[PDB]
């Protein structure tokens, strides 16, 4: 006379955040005040780093569309790098000048896109925000001059108040050079991120 | 520098073979019958070229005889036999088989197939015995006797007395602690479990003498179609599934190539009672090679959501193990799944071309179909096509989603729906006034598992979907309507805020909606979040829990009733009247109860209604 | 004797790659597309290698033809070095399907024949009917061994009542009662109630 | 006449069988050699125990592994005892002749060593992944010797190669063409992380230049006497054994000597995992060790299902295990261990039962698992009953056990009471308890579905029964004055009961009057057998099964009316005045509808109720 319980189907984690960009807008979904810290940023960058490191090992090591609105965060505090987006002339600040010059999305575009998304996620501001101008067409036009004689990068000149991630700032400076040759591999990034996460985890 | 040959001690290998090679006890019978079987088809092949080979006997039978008073077991078969040369080296050598030599000398084409490629089968019989004796007669050699007792020395001799025609008689002495293998139930169970698909009859003797047969069913999938008929399929299904009802769907499958196999798949009529109750280890699909039972208990063989289909798969060659229970390099076992599921799914299409039989099929297997369309992350698109659902403007029947899309109105880019608890609830609910006023269609949702599927089914042939119980529905209007209600917001502005202080929290934003023509108010849920059914279903799961996903709430108000304009006039009169307070809280209570959401404390509502009715009563 | 052809196969995707950072729905399509484009590029490579020697065909030309011949040798070498897919191990041989569409006297027969044969004999619930139960009760009322026959009567009569409650044929509705009995106080109460009914 | 010969064996097919069709994976080959070095190390130590003069040929006893990818070679260098010409031409060159067993048997009567391996057919597993094997050996007497083989059918023995060596044995492996995946750095620690962690000799690993990671740091402690252990060492061993960052909660040391000797360490966790009931991976939280080697894990017939959080290890020796080194034949022996393990787990729980806030945390963590264990097992109810705690009404916030409630009963009543609801506020103010509250009795609460699951199977406690406050048949011991009061009440209200039956009926079996309401007009009660309202609500939603015939025979209700309120008096006086009016119909349907709403069931349609109240308010507002 007992139903004999059993057959728990669990549950999928409820889908919610869909762009990793709309999270950076509303305090209702996630407060923008004192809730802002550094352990969240190092954690999310760490998950992106390990995901990219695993992805780049296999035969599908080339992604081609490194884009934050592609990245998704669920409600288990986990991050996924999906396809989502599913010839494309779709110009954006997020593409590397190596595409705008001739062709052939490759490693260097992935490194450049990683740099710009890291910038956008640390500073918490608009896409490629510059205090000098706020119109999109001249943003694209200046990008068209990125192969000129002076670089034009996201605003991370100076002032720290934090020290700490001085290494990570060295990486983000490394990602912003016209020459695509010297750009580092994933190894230094993931090692430094793992060491910082461990320093923040043993406490 | 010197070169030396390889050595191998014999004595310790003898105990190595009989102690740590197998794990159970019910396999020596299978080994012995397999040996008798290969002898049988050996002499059978020898017959077609020489009839005189069968002068010493025209019948091919295998029999087993127990005897309790001597505690002895006897196996009798008529086959090829041995000569003196065979007995000395073929049997007395560890890890050597005459089958391979015979088939290599027979390198003139393949017409028959036999088993045995290792050469340690015989000594397994020594697991539960002390003395083994073999009596052998050959077509051109005299009667010979062989005896052994696992000591390192074996005995051969010329025996006299009790002449036989030809063949082999094997007599096994038994232990004292293995008496249990001398009864009818155990031998019947073992023989029906392990070796019940051999192309020769097997009998058994119990002592008035008795005559009976342990297996009298023939293999079926070895004959080509265009000869088999429906009645044979029905009889085979009845024999295999030990039931009384017939089958519903049959399919035959055959492949080729380096990996070759044959398959039969069956779909039944009525649903089994203990289907998802599990507990019992799955025993649906069996695997065989050359008609001996190898593996069962499907683990990666077939997906979990198709655990209702019986069938049989036969192979020809496979990398087996020293002990024949497992399969080396299990990855190959995966591949067959890709060749099975697909093909099986094909059947589901062919059944759809006739009307009523598909209703009969759906009525019991809807739940399996829903679990499949949920879990199958790759073939979701194919599975989503063959669903059948209720709808508003039909009768009592169900239609297909494509038929639904075939009648879009003119400027309609979305498909609406609604989930609930029963038909009569969503039939006259408070959300379905304007969508029927303008003239459109709705799809009703009624099962607890159904609400999972819609959670994953977001798109269908270029059109998205929205839920009628979410904030921000968009449907077409015309310019007079738009000017009319935007000037309507310019009237309740003060009203738009007053509820805010009365109900403080547990309300976020209040606006004037356009979905109500016969009800004043309703409660709407946010976009990112759940519905009420989601909350109650989660509260139904008892083995789980966290939290923190509860969606926000919104409240709606209608501009047509006289009640709301009376509230407006009383509110603009003053802000210090308790009449507006109590009627607003009562309206909120009834509105929140009217939309499926659970209550908080029924005592307040009961007391309020009691006071109302008592005051109306006259006291 | 030897097994070496079964050591290198590739799966499109099954379960064995689940690093909790990548989405399975995207990884699956990525792997499948990678395999198909690899197939196509090797395909064009064989066409190029073929066309080389084919258009090649004096001593220099013979040397070129020999060099492309060794190139084809290398191509077969790499082909033998390529792993097995899921799309080269089998072909179809034949298929078919069947829909399986279906196309007082009975009471008297099922009474007399079944009652006589089962009285001689005494699978039951599979074959016996209400008249058989009536004659079993008749045998019990002739009797009043006792406890066991009474127990079987209550057991299969309860099976018939369960079938009536479920409005289904008891011919295939007998395993559920046993799997539920493997309530006891109620069963004993009904047992003693039926015992005092039949004895009275 | 008769003859008696001896058996003979073939060599080529035997070798092919022993290489190609015996094992289920290819990672074993490292494990075999790693194990087969330590035994020789032990022989060195034991032989040196008596002869000090063997201290002048070497003081280091280790094992080193060197890979090389320019030349595609693997080297395993050990400092073992080695062999001479006779053993090299005798022991290694033949099948199934183990020197370990001979050495063990030759010396006895008070020895202490358990060398790994008795079959003698293990070393050839080196041919699983490679193509040529070579062994360099110099034991203690003559020059070095080399042995080269390729599993062809003839091996080669060679004299000194001119390499100056002190002692030990080197095994050099020539890797195949495609197995270079066994050369990069990751898989080395991945493989050695699982099998051969607990071995009593240090292990190093060389990779490059500008010594490295030693893949062993933790000496196992279960081999020691559990009488001078301390908390800190036990804690750091806990931290080493599993990946976490918190200290332990409680531990238990277990040892049985007799027909079967076996020891065990068991831990309870601290934070409950978030996937304790997730599918797949089964019950796996326990590892099986024999002779300091891992065999297998995640076998269901080891621990009862309701225990999926205890973490530890059980180790023993002298067990019958098969060739593949992945299971244990004669499964009968495996069944005996659980009957002791579960008893020791219950003992640990009972000992923990003496602590206050540790038990608070433990209960808050695993209430559901404890209650599932209560429901499932049919043997340990008497013991698992004492570990349950509940809410009450006389203590409030703080918890209580059934023993305290038994200890402070009132001296007249012979029953225990309970009530199952949705949350605390649902039943803290409901209409089902007023008279009990007035008298001064104690009613226990229940607020989780697993409590609902476990309450059915429970039958009594210390000889007292459990009765519901939501079922017909509830009485309190009172004086017969109240009895004749209800008597003349029945004699005074029968026609009202008939009217309440004949109003619309089809929903109520009978209408009765009892003493459980003092401040409410009407209420709903269930029957002596069948499901409750909460039962229907919980079982109507979860899972996939759908057949409500059972509920069709576990669902029936009765209505109760309190004949004290003025409203009942008014409706009754209008009733006996006349019963053909419509106002009586309106009032009775309203009362029944609000009673159904307050009972706990679900209304078949709230729209009609909403329309009724809306009409009432419309008339009240005078529109
Ligand atoms: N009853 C029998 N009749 C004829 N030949 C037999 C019989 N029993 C054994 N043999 C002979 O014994 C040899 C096979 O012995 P063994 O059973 O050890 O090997 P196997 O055939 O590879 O085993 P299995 O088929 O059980 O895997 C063959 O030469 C076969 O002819
Ligand atoms: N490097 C070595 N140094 C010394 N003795 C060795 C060495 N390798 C093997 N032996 C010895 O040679 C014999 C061959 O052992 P083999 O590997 O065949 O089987 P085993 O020792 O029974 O099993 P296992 O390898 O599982 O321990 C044993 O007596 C073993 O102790």
């Amino acid at each position: 006379t007992v139903k004999l319980d059993t057959m728990i189907f669990g549950v999928i984690e409820y889908c919610e955040r869909g762009s990793l960009r709309e999270v950076l807008n509303d305090t209702i979904s996630y407060p923008d005040g004192t809730f802002m810290d550094w352990e969240f940023k190092i954690s999310v960058l760490y998950d992106i780093a390990k995901g990219m490191s695993y992805l780049h090992s296999s035969k599908t090591e080339v992604h081609g569309r490194l884009k934050s609105t592609n990245c998704v965060v669920d409600s288990r505090m986990v991050v996924k790098i999906t396809d989502f987006g599913c010839l494309p002339p779709k110009k954006d600040l997020w593409t590397a000048p190596e595409h705008l010059r001739q062709a052939n999305i490759s490693q260097k575009g992935d490194v450049y896109s990683y740099g710009i998304i890291a910038q956008e996620i640390i500073l918490r501001k608009e896409t490629f925000y510059t205090l000098s101008c706020r119109d999109r067409n001249e943003k694209i036009f200046r990008v068209e001059n990125s192969n000129g004689m002076k670089p034009f990068r996201p605003d991370l000149f100076l002032e720290t108040a934090e020290e700490k991630e001085l290494e990570v700032y060295l990486l983000v400076k490394n990602c912003w050079e016209e020459d695509p040759e010297k750009r580092p591999d994933f190894k230094k990034i993931e090692t430094t991120l793992a060491k910082i996460f461990g320093l923040f985890h043993d406490q | 520098v010197e070169t030396f040959a390889f050595q191998a001690e014999i004595a310790q290998l003898m105990s190595l073979i009989i102690n740590t090679f197998y794990s159970n006890k019910e396999i020596f019978l299978r080994e012995l019958i397999s040996n008798a079987s290969d002898a049988l088809d050996k002499i059978r092949y020898e017959s077609l070229t020489d009839p005189s080979k069968l002068d010493s006997g025209k019948e091919l039978k295998i029999d087993i005889i127990p005897n309790p008073q001597e505690r002895t077991l006897t196996l009798v078969d008529t086959g090829i036999g041995m000569t003196k040369a065979d007995l000395i080296n073929n049997l007395g050598t560890i890890a050597k088989s005459g089958t391979k030599a015979f088939m290599e000398a027979l390198q003139a084409g393949a017409d028959i197939s036999m088993i045995g490629q290792f050469g340690v089968g015989f000594y397994s019989a020594y697991l539960v015995a002390e003395k083994v004796v073999v009596i052998t007669k050959h077509n051109d050699d005299e009667q010979y006797a062989w005896e052994s007792s696992a000591g390192g020395s074996f005995t051969v001799r010329a025996d006299h007395g009790e002449p036989i025609g030809r063949g082999t008689k094997v007599i096994l002495h038994l232990k004292e602690d293995q008496t249990e293998y001398l009864e009818e139930r155990r031998v019947k169970e073992v023989v029906k479990k392990h070796s019940q698909f051999i192309g020769y009859p097997i009998t058994l003797y119990l002592e008035y003498i008795d005559q009976e047969e342990l297996n009298k069913t023939k293999p079926i999938w070895t004959r080509n179609p265009d000869d088999i008929t429906q009645e044979e399929y029905g009889e085979f299904y009845k024999s295999l599934t030990n039931d009384w009802e017939d089958h519903l769907a049959v399919k035959h499958f055959s492949v080729e190539g380096q990996l070759e196999f044959r398959a039969l798949l069956f779909i039944p009529r009525r649903a089994p009672f203990d289907l998802f109750e599990n507990k019992k280890k799955k025993n649906n699909i069996k695997l065989y090679v050359r008609r001996v039972f190898i593996m069962d208990s499907c683990d990666e063989l077939i997906p979990e959501y198709l655990n209702f289909i019986r069938g049989v798969v036969d192979s020809e060659d496979l990398p087996l193990n020293i002990s024949r229970e497992m399969l080396q390099q299990s990855k190959i076992l995966k591949v067959i799944r890709k060749n099975i599921v697909k093909k099986c799914l094909e059947l589901f299409s062919e059944l759809a071309e006739d009307k009523e039989n598909y209703k009969k099929f759906y009525e019991a297997f809807s739940k399996n179909l829903k679990l499949g369309i949920h879990e199958d992350s790759t073939n979701r698109r194919r599975l989503s096509e063959l669903l059948r659902y209720h709808t508003s403007q039909s009768g009592d029947e169900m239609t297909s989603l494509s038929e639904y899309v075939s009648r879009m109105k003119e400027t309609q880019k979305s498909i609406y729906y609604i989930t609930g608890e029963s038909k009569e609830q969503v039939a006259n609910s408070a959300f379905v006034e304007r969508v029927r006023k303008r003239g459109f269609e709705v799809v009703y949702m009624t099962e607890p598992i159904d609400e999972y599927c819609v959670q994953q089914l977001k798109e269908f042939d270029g059109k998205s979907l929205v839920s009628v119980t979410k904030e921000g529905l968009e449907l077409p209007e015309d310019e007079e309507e738009k000017k009319k209600m935007e000037e309507s917001k310019a009237k309740f502005e003060n009203l738009c805020k007053l509820m805010k202080e009365i109900l403080d929290k547990k309300v976020e934003k209040v606006t004037i909606s356009n979905r109500l023509v016969s009800s004043p108010c309703c409660i709407v849920t946010s976009t990112y979040g759940w519905t009420a059914n989601m909350e109650r279903i989660m509260k139904a799961q008892a083995l789980r829990d966290m939290g923190y996903m509860m969606a926000k709430k919104h409240l709606e108000i209608n501009p047509d009733h006289p009640i709301v304009e009376t509230l407006r006039q009383k509110a603009e009169a003053d802000k210090n009247d308790k009449a507006v307070k109590d009627l607003v809280v009562l309206l909120f209570e009834t509105a929140l109860l009217s939309s499926g959401f659970s209550l908080e404390d029924p005592q307040t509502h009961s007391n309020r209604i009691y006071r109302m009715i008592k005051l109306g009563l006259g006291i | 004797v030897d097994y070496s052809v079964w050591d290198h196969i590739e799966v499109s995707d099954d379960e064995d790659e689940t690093h909790p950072n990548i989405d399975t729905a995207s990884l699956f399509r990525w792997r499948h597309q990678a395999r198909v484009e690899r197939m196509e590029q090797f395909q064009k490579e064989k066409e190029e290698l073929d066309r080389g020697c084919r258009e090649c065909k004096a001593q220099q030309l013979r040397k070129e033809e020999r060099s492309w011949e060794q190139k084809l040798e290398d191509m077969r070498k790499k082909e033998k070095s390529m792993p097995w897919n899921v799309d080269t191990l089998s072909k179809d041989g034949f298929s078919k399907s069947i829909v399986n569409i279906k196309p007082e006297e009975a009471r008297e027969q099922k009474h007399k024949t079944f009652v006589e044969k089962y009285e001689k004999q005494i699978d039951n619930v599979h074959l016996v009917c209400e008249e058989t139960a009536n004659y079993l009760v008749i045998w019990c009322i002739d009797l009043e061994l006792m406890e066991q026959v009474a127990h079987q009567t209550m057991v299969m009569q309860f099976i018939l009542e369960l079938a009536k409650s479920l409005k289904v044929d008891p011919r295939a509705c007998f395993r559920q009662f046993f799997t539920k009995i493997k309530y006891m106080e109620g069963f004993k109460y009904e047992l003693e109630a039926f015992k005092e009914r039949v004895r009275g």
